[PDB]
């Protein structure tokens, strides 16, 4: 109501490209966001039943097939030069909103 | 250490403005077609458009960066994507590409700007007439996606040509000399680009 | 490449409607599916980067923003008759396919 | 206990067929319109849809069960959602309905099949002239979803009837009740009815 899950949120951090074990050789850097916290309240359905069926033991277990933290948007293509002066071009590799799926 | 291109690449993919036109150029400029390397009509666009919707402190930053070793020169070189925008099979003759070039509104409109803004005068201290590297500057990145798309053409300085040279001209090779060298040998464009480099 | 998250699969139980907790007054049954098992291997972009920080520690942790197994088609509406004679129908309730998402 | 009523619901939910389209009619026979309880058009077309496409086995099971009390026998009643597909705020004469059903191809296919099939003999060991319980039945469930949709009107019996009577016959009263009490007293078609619930 006054939103279920707000400790699904982004994180900013700085990197090098290299740092990201794509298989690139290059100087340059980015900002790469990732999504990341709970999602233990029910948003749908399907996610309702699932924690009803825990609460009421009908699923012998609990958090099973539970929803999480992921991208819903992402963020725009980052391009780079790299050692060899051939030029890539980065796509969906940075999250823009977050959300529980 | 690394260079000044380097930290101007580092500059634009950490904004979002930059970092979006950037790729939005990159992307056409580098991807090829049928029997060909790229679209030009394409990536000239995109390149345009990153002149003319990135601020200046980021597109010239990357443009006009001072250089003091080859890795650096030729980053620079790279920025406008060459292989795709400037270069050709053949050069046409640079009288023949100014008369392209006029033909369309906005190189028209560009290159007045260029031979305007950036005419030297050996008397003032700019060195330029009408004393103003930044409508200069301005006048010369809007080439850029033009059919006058110049680039660095000497590793060694801050020379720059378009995509044309004066061979063939009959009666008129001193005036495609003067169009051509207006680019190669412009003390006013020079110290334009030197004024950038150093932090102005 | 004989696919990534094998693990992630469909598990179905048979139910009363009332077990969902969704409100209903009604004898009637169901067959719900749900989506369970882990998605540790990186299908995407995203999750590569995840991985990979992960692996050379730019990332202080580990499985954080992970992907998870979920619903990526639904089953086909399921309707019932109530105590009080009114009919009723659940949409997006139970699971066809599964996936790492 | 319960009721092979809500046996046949469970058998029916359980089932990919079954359960697809009896959603798919108890749908638009329950989303009510801008003054109307629902779209009469659309719901008699899923109803004939659900009869067709699902198997005799399932979609008889929940039309034709047998009761001991009222709170199967209106489970039953509900099967056709008959308050959008059955009731009318009046009552039109059973022989104009004849009519109306007659200008339609798949209304006077089934019609004629159901006086055909159900035709009672009470001569026979079934009772019925065409000694064939499977295709009453067939023919029966066939009017659902046409303008002669029959249901379940004596909560303490097995009869059933259009939604028409004979008031205002003129001349033709004896033919309309003769009409309308071949499915009110229908002999054959209660017995096919009951043959179905035993278990045949
Ligand atoms: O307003 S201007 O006369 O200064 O021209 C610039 C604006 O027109 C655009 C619109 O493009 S769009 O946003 O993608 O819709 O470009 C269009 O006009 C230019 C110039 O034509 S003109 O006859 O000289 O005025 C054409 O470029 S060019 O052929 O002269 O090189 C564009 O052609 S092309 O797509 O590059 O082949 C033409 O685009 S379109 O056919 O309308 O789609 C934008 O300029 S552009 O991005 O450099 O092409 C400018 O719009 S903006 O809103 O100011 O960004
Ligand atoms: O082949 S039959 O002559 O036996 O007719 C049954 C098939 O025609 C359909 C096609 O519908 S669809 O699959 O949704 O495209 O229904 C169409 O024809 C019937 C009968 O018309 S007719 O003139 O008597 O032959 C119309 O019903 S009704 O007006 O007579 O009550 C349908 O009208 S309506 O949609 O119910 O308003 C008409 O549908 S449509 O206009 O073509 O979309 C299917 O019958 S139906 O589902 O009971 O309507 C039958 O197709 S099937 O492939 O055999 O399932
Ligand atoms: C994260 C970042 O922006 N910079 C890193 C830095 O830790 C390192 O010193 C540099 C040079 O190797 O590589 C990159
Ligand atoms: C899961 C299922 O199909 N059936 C259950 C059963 O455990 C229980 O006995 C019945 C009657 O209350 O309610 C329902």
């Amino acid at each position: 109501q006054r939103g279920k899950n707000r400790g699904c949120v982004l994180t900013a951090i700085h990197l090098n490209v290299t740092d990201l074990g794509l298989g690139y050789e290059t100087k340059e850097e980015l900002i790469f966001r990732y999504c990341s916290g709970s999602c233990d309240a029910a948003e749908t359905t399907y996610d309702k039943i699932l924690k009803n069926l825990s609460r009421n033991r009908r699923l012998v277990s609990d958090k099973v097939g539970q929803a999480c933290c992921r991208p819903i948007a992402f963020d725009d293509d980052l391009s780079f030069l790299d050692d060899n002066l051939v030029y890539h071009i980065l796509r969906k590799h940075s999250a823009k909103r977050c959300g529980c799926i | 250490k690394g260079n000044n291109c380097l930290d101007a690449a580092k500059a634009c993919n950490l904004d979002d403005t930059c970092k979006k036109y950037r790729s939005a150029y990159i992307t056409p400029c580098t991807t090829s077609m049928s029997n060909e390397v790229c679209n030009r009509r394409k990536c000239h666009k995109a390149l345009r458009q990153f002149f003319d919707k990135v601020p200046a402190k980021h597109s010239y930053g990357m443009l006009f960066c001072s250089c003091r070793d080859i890795a650096c020169t030729e980053r620079r070189r790279q920025t406008i994507v060459p292989v795709c925008s400037y270069e050709e099979r053949e050069r046409p003759n640079c009288l023949s590409l100014q008369d392209s070039c006029k033909t369309n509104y906005i190189c028209r409109s560009r290159l007045a700007d260029f031979f305007t803004n950036c005419q030297p005068e050996s008397r003032s201290v700019s060195n330029c007439l009408k004393e103003n590297y930044a409508d200069c500057l301005l006048a010369y990145s809007g080439l850029i996606g033009t059919v006058m798309t110049p680039n660095y053409v000497d590793s060694s300085s801050l020379s720059v040509a378009p995509w044309c040279d004066c061979s063939n001209s009959g009666n008129d090779l001193e005036d495609c000399l003067k169009f051509l060298n207006f680019f190669k040998d412009n003390t006013c464009l020079k110290n334009a680009i030197q004024a950038f480099g150093n932090g102005s």
